[PDB]
């Protein structure tokens, strides 16, 4: 048994793993994030298919990384967000998610410096305030 | 058995293909002083004493092959290695890629021990200022960084200047078009994936590797000021594994491209 | 018991005991404090030993308890050590609170008095400063936030830097000037944290951070202290990104603080998400990254002990899972050092244990099992587990990961340098990191080389104590020269480049080869340009170096002078024991590294006025349990090992020791299982640590050395963690040694004054041969350039030639001593010992090779010396000797020509002399009046066992013991020697070992030197044990582990050659010891005139054949020549010839020959011919070889035998036999087959019932065995392929001769206990019960090494002392008296029944070996036993032969009748069998 190699299915996968009680949560934003943190997970993983390019050696990047970098965003987001229904896309702890799992969560395994370089300008392109508009493009010209 | 045929063949070919000998160079107090004769002098050695180990190997192996010698424990261990295709590890002293099989290594070798052939050449006609202006290809080094090191060394010594306070320039031209000033070395093989050099600018392309004609490190002092928003720090690996870090390279990036693109499709300069 | 306080639960149950036993013996429970607490090492009580005050640590800090715990109110152990640790935290808090308070009141401060700050750090801990510091700064820094939370503000947060730059310059003036070591580090790790502060501080300045919830500040491990919390415990608690732990408030003394550089920050940010998360955290990554430090760093700053193990691949399990339930129970952290190390079902029973632990954390997130035990694991508990490149699949999802790619080098330094003070320390860091990395890189690669992170880290703490002290010297310069001191203007005045050069000369230069010193200083002018340094010498070290050489003969010299480099490597020990605690003398041996140590030693002592002591202590040759300590599995006592016993001794100050110079030097080879120990000794925390857990600080006096030879087995780790200096061959140059002894001639006399003048007189003779480029030396160089049996030695034939000189002197004195009248006059003196000298090289370079180099030698030193040499046109010197006269007389002279006695022919004993003999005898002599240990390397024979038995039994007062060693040989052998022959004595030196008997030199003879196998790492025990008694003259008793001398005990070994399977060479420095003699096989004309002398003493019993005595042992001689020309070794593994099988001639020809009265020439060649088939021709395996041995013997006889007949003396069938005749006559081979026929119906009738047909090899093989029977100690080496009847036939010949044939019952199941207890069984039912055993072996049977061990102990000696002990020997003395009542022989001793039992063996017991042919597994056996080939005979059954198949095939089907008249005979007939009828019948056919 194998998974399914595609962005989509990737994406599908990581969805029907986490509950859905837990996306949806006192933050209406919450999901969202948790949208981005998928499609990002989802991006990195398909990036190892292609280990000379993409990478520099096939890191395990498995769900374990996914379930830290999940309760890293829950923890994060209810420590901001105390129990309010709606938070400013500005609001949210940013900072902290982009560091935490650049240096912690994704970034443990990361020993060649460019490929912590490569992991930084990922999370910073995605996880952004920018993001929470209707104009966000999650990747550039693909075709 | 036909295995034990096949063998004797192809140790033959090996043997036909691996050039004969190598020269050391000739050791000499201002040559000594020199740094760049010092690395030189112990890649000539470690290359003839890897050629030596692996041209006596081969004799044996071919000596067994006629039934003449019998097969010892370490000829047995050759020999199984040999036939399984594995490249064995009494050869690999230099770093190499995990793929590759003994065919590739064997050609590998023949083409480093002709590089170190025409350097020693060229080192005993002339001395260290010859030795200075050798175009060396830094995959055919056993040790590239320790090259990289002693330019570096050189550069400081020449100009009395301290090693730490010295910084890495390259200059991509055309062998033809090419200039060797005072602290400028040539490199030739290094080869660009996933964009194109040209006039020292980096361009983005759909090409799988551009070959870079010829990288010039100049060593120059610290001017002390920021990298400007269109330069890009580039790795160089050793080979297409992506295993070895020999040095990072800067460049400037053309106008309208994007640094983060450039971190993103793994753009890097590859010795082989 | 432990369940409630489990703090204590960390101790075994060896410390459980003793606790409980020792409980109102508060004096004898710090060990246990040691154990479990990090820093507190004992516990401050009053004069009544009832009251606990307050704790000390290892370094001298202690704390005082506000309310003392009163120890008598509490009788319990458990309460009063639970109120101990609850006092020790409340106070501790205590503490820090008036500490911060008191930094608080310095903190918004405007400038700081040194005093007052000096002063604050003196009444508080390290630990305690430094915490109150981190709480100041983090609670300054949010008030700044605070104030910020407006935005767009001015910023006071900038005043707050600035506060810590104000503190941090006057830091940079208090480590200035000296300070008290304790204080002084105190400086450091404020210094450390401070510049970390101000560097954080800065980033958050540049990063305009305006609100304390940032998380560019919640990153940052914030610090926060509740005075108003009820509970001092969770007054502290440590705050960093989302996690938060509190404070641990254990007294951790004083620790290494480690500078938080980047890196170890983003470890913190993990590491701290993953205990958050409540699982562990790995920090992978490459060697001396920060890995396991990093770990231990974390731990520190939380208050908590970290518990790092080693995991090397020799591992320990129960100690680990008490250690690790202790833990559990303590709930400190514990830390694995290299996982991957781990033997992969260690490594999977260990992940088995952790995985458990880390369930039950996550389910805390409470008792689990381990150890069949219930542990409750405190939530506090930690694991991390650090690997080289992964974690294995059980733990991969249980553990978070980090990355230790490349340490920060760069800031470490740079940090550390303003650590020590320097100013520009930013420019400093940043060359002399990429100078160590240029060493790493650029230097040529060597063994003891080091540049890692270590390295840089003492290199620079050097680089501040010389600057401290250079600060001092000018300090005092000052004060003689004027009064204007101010250390500030003199630390601006001084060069610190030049500083930090001097300091990586001093660190690193005694460590670089000959041609890596001059690289270095390019280096240097590469990284430190224009910037020079200069040595300071030390003249009253040169002076006192000067008088102590003087006083021990040493050569002593400056610069270029005669022993100017072995001075400067002197100076460079000096410098390496100034700036470190372990040293490691690197260099081959002969370089000098003993004495250049000693003299250092020696001159200290006189010099400085403290008296050095020095313990040198062999690693390898005592065994790693006793040389650490011992604890018992099951009574849990610890019994201190040597080095433990020694440092105790000296940490107990019972003498003054303490005052003293400890040099504890580990003489001997070092590999990674001892010294793996001494890793925890040889760092910057100076402590052994004891398997029960009791560390022994290192008093700064001891210093450690490894005076070892070569380093290519030791581990990176222990390279890295002590001072290195090499000395290399050129060090001790050959001019220094011949100085040293002639100077030793001069001065002390031979005998302990006349011979003091002749050797004076001597000296002045050889004094011109032994000048530089004289002819000693040219001779020494050309005896290099030879080839040689054993690896060549400088210093091996240089002791030789001097001991060989010495001899010469002894012979001058002994003439002089029997000619009153003539004492000889010094013309004679000059002519003998100028000849003596020539013959001294000449039996000295070259005593230990082929005759061929010999005679080259002698060749090279006639063409290059002046002295008169004989004029033989072919004769070599070496064949000459020197006469008292001082004349060249031959030394055929010398050998006299005597006639063994008829009935002495091939006897053990008797020895002809002959050219070789007589030489080796003389050689033998001089080398044993010395008491110079030698050994005898030859090929196997030789005659070297026996000619050196005839020279021992020749002198009289030294008795001799033989010990055959075997490849597992082990020091015990040679104790239970020395246990058996001799005897401790207490003398006022010391305790002694002596031989029990009086005015005796016991020569412990050692047949197999070099058989004992190795170790992985290339030492051999005994081989090492043996060099420690003959260099260090004695050894160490572990029962008490006291320094036992050796008196009136010497060595002497034999060996086949290194060359040879099975043969290890000798070490280098125990061959510096031991000059080799080679004892070729005799030559054709040795051979000649022995064995012509003993077959004039064999034909004497018959006279009318004594004229034939001449030419037939030449013929004896003649064959055996091209015997051992034709069946070299190469072909066959057993294809060796040697005089012994000459001598097996012999006596088999004599006797054949004792029976018979009077017997013809014809009938001498026949029992000639049988002999030589008997031993020629069976070891032979292809048919061919057998065609050509019968076809040489045929010529040989006709050669030297011609006027015989051919057809009878030579007949084809050559069987003798004493069956049918009663004497040995030759029988014909019908007669024979009919008896061993009707001999077969009887064994069928009465043993097993199988038929045997009777096939011509059959009678040649029972032939054979049963003469191997008859023979005493017959013991048969059957090789055959299964199946072809060697058990058979073996049975056969032990039924016939009345051998009982014993085989023993082989399982599955069949331990070497079991063979031990049947080889006691059947030696008891052959010595005790005078009745023979045929003992039936084959190579199924054996199971394992051993077995083939002990059977060669008992063919080498005819019994194995091994089995027979205690009870059972006792049992076996009562056997054996009884045995001996029955046979009339009345002995008491148990020695005399003893050898009794040995001759009752050795006559009647009989063991064979069957074995199938594997040719390679022939060459095994005689690798591994050496018994089995050395004096057991082998026979080559091989297969049935093609006549054997024929007859075979015909007697048994003889019943089924395959006569059928129709049968045509072809034309052509497809023959095999050779013999085949030349009409074929059907039943002929059929067969065929
Ligand atoms: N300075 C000196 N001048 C003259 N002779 C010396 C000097 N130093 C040592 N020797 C002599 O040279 C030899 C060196 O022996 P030493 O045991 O010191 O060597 P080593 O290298 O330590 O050997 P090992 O490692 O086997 O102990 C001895 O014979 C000693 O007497
Ligand atoms: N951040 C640091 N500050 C100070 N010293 C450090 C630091 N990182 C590493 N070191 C030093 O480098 C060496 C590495 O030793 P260790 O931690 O055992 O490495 P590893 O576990 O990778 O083998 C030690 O001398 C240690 O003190
Ligand atoms: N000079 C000699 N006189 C008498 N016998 C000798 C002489 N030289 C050699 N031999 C014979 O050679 C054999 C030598 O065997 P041995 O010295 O015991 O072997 P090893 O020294 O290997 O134990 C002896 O059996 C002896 O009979
Ligand atoms: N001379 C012989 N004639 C006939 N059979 C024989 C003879 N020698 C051995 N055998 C056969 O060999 C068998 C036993 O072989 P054994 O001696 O145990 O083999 P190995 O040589 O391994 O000891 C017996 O069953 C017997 O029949």
């Amino acid at each position: 048994f194998e998974p399914p190699p595609g962005v989509k299915a990737n994406m599908l996968r990581t969805f029907s793993s986490i509950p859905v009680s837990r996306i949806c949560k006192s933050p209406n934003e919450r999901a969202r994030l948790y949208f981005l943190l998928a499609w990002f997970h989802a991006i990195i993983q398909e990036r190892l298919r292609y280990a000379p390019l993409g990478w520099s050696k096939k890191y395990e990047f498995g769900e374990s990384d996914l379930r830290s970098a999940c309760d890293t965003v829950d923890t994060w987001l209810d420590d901001t967000a105390k129990g309010r229904q709606n938070i400013s896309p500005d609001k949210i702890p940013w900072s902290a998610l982009k560091t935490l799992m650049a240096q912690s969560i994704y970034g443990g395994r990361v020993d060649n410096e460019f490929d912590q370089r490569l992991l930084n300008t990922f999370l910073e392109r995605l996880f952004t305030t920018r993001s929470f508009d209707s104009e966000f493009k999650l990747a550039c010209k693909v075709d | 058995p036909a295995w034990m045929r096949t063998l004797h063949t192809t140790a033959s070919n090996w043997l036909h293909l691996i050039p004969q000998t190598l020269s050391h160079l000739k050791r000499t107090v201002e040559n000594i002083k020199d740094p760049l004769f010092r690395f030189f002098e112990r890649e000539v050695k470690m290359g003839a004493k890897l050629l030596q180990d692996v041209r006596q190997d081969l004799a044996d192996v071919v000596q067994v092959c006629e039934g003449k010698k019998k097969q010892t424990n370490y000829l047995r261990t050759l020999i199984n290695e040999l036939v399984k295709g594995i490249l064995p590890r009494s050869w690999s002293h230099y770093t190499v890629p995990a793929g590759m099989t003994v065919i590739q290594w064997v050609s590998d070798f023949s083409e480093r021990i002709k590089q170190l052939q025409n350097i020693s050449l060229a080192a005993a006609s002339g001395g260290a200022k010859e030795l200075k202006n050798i175009h060396v290809c830094l995959g055919g080094l056993f040790v590239p960084e320790a090259y990289i090191t002693a330019t570096r060394q050189y550069v400081a010594q020449a100009n009395s200047w301290s090693l730490e306070e010295l910084c890495l320039e390259v200059n991509v031209t055309t062998s033809q078009g090419a200039t060797l000033d005072a602290c400028s070395f040539g490199v030739t093989g290094l080869k660009l994936q996933g964009a194109t050099c040209n006039n020292n600018k980096l361009s983005l392309s759909n090409a799988i590797s551009t070959a870079l004609p010829l990288t010039q490190l100049r060593w120059v002092k610290q001017t002390n000021t920021e990298k400007k928003a269109s330069v890009v720090t580039l790795p160089v690996y050793l080979n297409f594994t992506r295993a070895d870090l020999i040095f990072t390279v800067d460049f400037e990036i053309a106008t309208k491209e994007d640094p983060r693109s450039f971190y993103e499709r793994g753009v890097a300069v590859l010795c082989t | 018991e432990r369940s409630s306080f489990p703090r204590f639960y960390f101790v075994g149950d060896e410390d459980l005991l003793e606790i409980i036993g020792n409980s109102k013996n508060v004096a004898k429970l710090q060990k246990h404090f040691k154990k479990m607490f990090a820093g507190v090492s004992s516990i401050i009580l009053n004069e009544d030993n009832s009251v606990v005050l307050g704790i000390s640590s290892r370094e001298g800090e202690e704390v005082m308890f506000k309310t003392p715990v009163s120890i008598t109110e509490h009788p319990k152990i458990n309460e009063w050590l639970t109120l101990v640790e609850k006092e020790m935290r409340v106070t501790l808090a205590k503490l820090l609170a008036e500490s911060v308070t008191e930094v608080e009141i310095f903190g918004k401060a405007t400038s700081i008095d040194p005093n007052t700050y000096i002063t604050w750090i003196d009444k508080y801990q390290a630990q305690l400063v430094v915490l109150s510091a981190q709480i100041a700064w983090s609670e300054n820094v949010e008030t700044a936030l605070s104030s910020m939370g407006g935005g767009g503000d001015a910023a006071p947060l900038h005043s707050v830097l600035s506060n810590v730059e104000v503190t941090l310059n006057v830091l940079a003036d208090s480590v200035l000037m000296e300070q008290p070591p304790l204080r002084r580090r105190k400086l450091e790790h404020l210094i450390t944290e401070l510049v970390h502060q101000r560097d954080v501080t800065r980033s958050l300045i540049k990063s305009k951070i305006d609100n304390a919830k940032s998380f560019e500040w919640l990153s940052q491990m914030r610090f926060y202290f509740d005075p108003k919390q009820t509970d001092v415990l969770q007054q502290l608690s440590i705050q960093m990104a989302n996690a938060k732990f509190n404070y641990g408030f254990e007294y951790l003394g004083v620790q290494d603080k480690l500078v938080q550089t980047p890196l170890t920050d983003r470890c913190y940010l993990t590491m701290t998400q993953a205990l958050e998360a409540r699982l562990g955290g790995s920090p992978f990554g490459p060697a001396g990254t920060g890995k396991t430090e990093s770990v231990k760093a974390l731990g520190h700053q939380l208050g908590r002990f970290v518990l790092v193990f080693n995991c090397d691949e020799t591992f320990d399990f129960q100690a680990m899972g008490r250690i690790f339930v202790g833990l559990c129970q303590v709930g400190a952290w514990g830390c694995f050092d290299e996982f991957n190390r781990l033997e992969e079902r260690m490594l999977s029973a260990v992940s088995q244990q952790v995985q458990c632990i880390q369930e039950a954390l996550r389910e805390h997130s409470i008792t689990c099992e381990l150890l069949n035990k219930q542990v409750k694991v405190s939530p506090d508990m930690a694991i991390f587990i650090t690997m080289n490149p992964n974690l294995p699949d059980n733990l991969k999802k249980l553990f978070r990961s980090l990355a230790m790619t490349k340490p920060d080098r760069q800031l470490i330094a740079q940090v550390m340098l303003y650590s020590q003070g320097f100013r520009t320390a930013e420019v400093l860091a940043n060359k002399i990191v990429p100078f160590f990395k240029l060493c790493d890189e650029q230097l040529s690669s060597q063994s003891h080389y080091d540049f890692g992170l270590r390295a840089l880290k003492s290199v620079l703490v050097s680089a501040g104590n010389v600057k401290r002290e250079r600060i001092q010297k000018i300090k005092r310069e000052k004060e003689e020269r004027g009064e204007a001191v101010d250390e500030g203007e003199i630390a601006e005045n001084l060069p610190e480049q030049e500083i930090l050069i001097q300091s990586v000369c001093e660190t690193m230069v005694p460590k670089l080869v000959a041609e890596d010193i001059p690289l270095l200083f390019s280096l240097l002018s590469d990284v430190f340009p224009g910037v020079q340094y200069h040595r300071g010498e030390m003249t009253a070290l040169r002076e006192e170096l000067k008088k102590v050489c003087q006083e021990m003969y040493l050569t002593y010299g400056d610069g270029e002078e005669v022993g100017g480099m072995w001075v400067e490597k002197v100076l460079q020990l000096y410098q390496i024991t100034q700036i470190n605690h372990g040293l490691m003398m690197v260099g081959p041996s002969g370089s000098g590294k003993s004495m250049a140590w000693r003299v250092l030693l020696k001159a200290l002592e006189r010099l400085e006025g403290v008296e050095g002591v020095a313990h040198i202590i062999d690693p390898k040759a005592i065994s790693k349990d006793h040389l650490y300590g011992t604890l018992d599995p099951n009574t849990r006592e610890w019994t201190d090992g040597l080095f433990t016993h020694v440092l105790r001794k000296i940490i107990d100050s019972v003498r003054g020791e303490l005052q003293k110079r400890q040099w504890i030097v580990f003489d001997g080879d070092v590999d990674p299982e001892w010294v793996e120990n001494l890793n925890s000794v040889l760092d910057d925390n100076k402590l052994l640590t004891l398997p029960n857990g009791e560390r022994l600080s290192l008093p700064p006096n001891v210093r450690i050395m490894f005076e070892v030879q070569d380093l290519k087995y030791a581990t990176l780790a222990t390279v890295s963690r002590c001072g290195m200096v090499w000395f290399s061959e050129d060090v001790l140059s050959t001019d220094m040694i011949f100085n040293n002894f002639l100077a030793r001639l001069r001065s002390i006399p031979l005998d302990e004054s006349p011979m003091l003048q002749i050797q004076r007189d001597a000296a002045t003779i050889m004094q011109p041969y032994f000048t530089s480029n004289g002819l000693v030396t040219k001779a020494l160089e050309h005896a290099f350039q030879l080839e040689h049996i054993m690896d060549l030695t400088r210093l091996r034939c240089l002791g030789s030639l001097f001991s060989m000189l010495h001899q010469a002197c002894r012979n001058v004195a002994q003439y002089n001593a029997n000619h009153p009248d003539f004492p000889m006059q010094i013309e004679q003196l000059e002519r003998y010992i100028q000849r003596y000298l020539v013959y001294a090289i000449l039996w000295s370079l070259s005593g230990d090779s082929r005759l061929k180099m010999r005679a080259e030698l002698g060749e090279y030193i006639r063409r290059i010396t002046t002295v008169p040499l004989p004029t033989a046109p072919n004769i070599p010197i070496i064949d000459y000797e020197v006469s008292i006269s001082g004349e060249w007389s031959p030394w055929q002279a010398k050998v006299p020509q005597i006639e063994v006695e008829t009935h002495k022919v091939a006897a053990p004993d008797v020895v002809v002399p002959t050219l070789d003999t007589v030489r080796h005898e003389a050689l033998l002599y001089t080398w044993l009046a010395e008491h110079k240990p030698l050994v005898l390397c030859g090929p196997p024979g030789s005659g070297k066992t026996m000619t050196l038995f005839s020279a021992l039994r020749a002198l009289p007062d030294m008795e001799v013991v033989g010990l055959n060693f075997s490849s597992a040989t082990t020091p015990e052998l040679l104790l239970k020697t020395f246990d058996h022959y001799c005897e401790y004595r207490r003398t006022p030196n010391g305790v002694v070992l002596a031989p029990v008997q009086l005015g005796k030199w016991l020569v412990l003879f050692c047949d197999e030197i070099n058989l004992p196998d190795m170790d992985k790492y290339g030492t051999q025990r005994v081989i090492s044990f043996i060099r420690q008694m003959v260099e260090h003259g004695g050894f160490y008793r572990t029962s008490d582990q006291t320094w036992v001398k050796l008196e009136r005990i010497q060595f002497v070994g034999a060996c086949n050659p290194p060359t040879d399977p099975g043969r290890k060479p000798l070490s280098h420095r125990f061959l510096r010891h031991v000059p080799v003699v080679y004892v070729d096989y005799p030559g054709p004309a040795s051979l000649t005139q022995i064995y012509g002398t003993f077959n004039r003493a064999m034909l004497r019993l018959i006279p009318s054949l004594r004229t034939y005595a001449e030419p037939l042992t030449a013929a004896m001689v003649e064959f055996y020549t091209m015997s051992q020309e034709r069946f070299t070794q190469d072909t066959q593994p057993h294809y060796i010839y040697s005089p012994r099988e000459m001598t097996r001639w012999v006596r088999g020809i004599f006797e054949a020959l004792r029976p018979l009265e009077t017997l013809p020439v014809e009938g001498l060649i026949r029992i000639w011919a049988h002999e030589a088939l008997r031993l020629f021709q069976d070891r032979l395996v292809e048919d061919e070889e057998r065609r050509w041995t019968d076809e040489n013997i045929d010529t040989v006889a006709l050669k030297h035998f011609p006027n015989i007949d051919r057809e009878k003396a030579m007949s084809r069938p050559i069987l003798y036999s004493n069956w049918l005749s009663k004497d040995y006559i030759p029988v014909d081979q019908e007669e024979l087959r009919d008896y061993v026929k009707a001999r077969l119906k009887v064994f069928y009738e009465e043993e097993l019932d199988v038929p045997l047909v009777l096939f011509n090899e059959v009678l040649d093989h029972v032939l054979r065995i049963d003469r191997i029977f008859r023979q005493p100690q017959g013991h048969l080496l059957l090789i055959g392929v299964s199946g072809a009847g060697k058990t058979t036939l073996s049975r056969f010949v032990a039924w016939m001769n009345g051998l009982s044939v014993y085989q023993i019952k082989v399982h599955r199941k069949y331990t070497g206990e079991d063979f031990d207890e049947d080889l006691r069984t059947v030696l008891r039912r052959s010595g005790c019960k005078n009745e023979k055993i045929a003992f039936i072996m084959d190579e199924s049977n054996v199971l394992d090494s051993g077995f083939l061990e002990r059977m060669n102990t008992l063919l080498a000696n005819g019994e194995v002392p091994g089995l027979f002990e205690g009870d059972e020997y006792a049992t076996l003395m009562t056997q054996c008296k009884e045995g001996a009542q029955k046979e009339g022989l009345m002995l008491d001793s148990h020695e005399e029944l003893y050898k009794w039992f040995t001759s009752q063996v050795i006559r009647n017991l009989h063991v064979v070996f069957t074995m199938n042919p594997s040719s390679e597994g022939l060459k095994d056996r005689a690798a591994t036993s050496p018994a089995l080939f050395n004096r057991c005979v082998l026979n080559w059954f091989g297969d049935w032969s093609t006549e054997a198949l024929y007859q075979v095939g015909k007697e048994f089907t003889s019943k089924m009748d395959l006569e059928k008249p129709n049968y045509i005979v072809p034309d052509y007939m497809p023959v095999v069998y050779d013999k085949l009828p030349q009409p074929p019948s059907h039943r002929e056919a059929i067969v065929n």
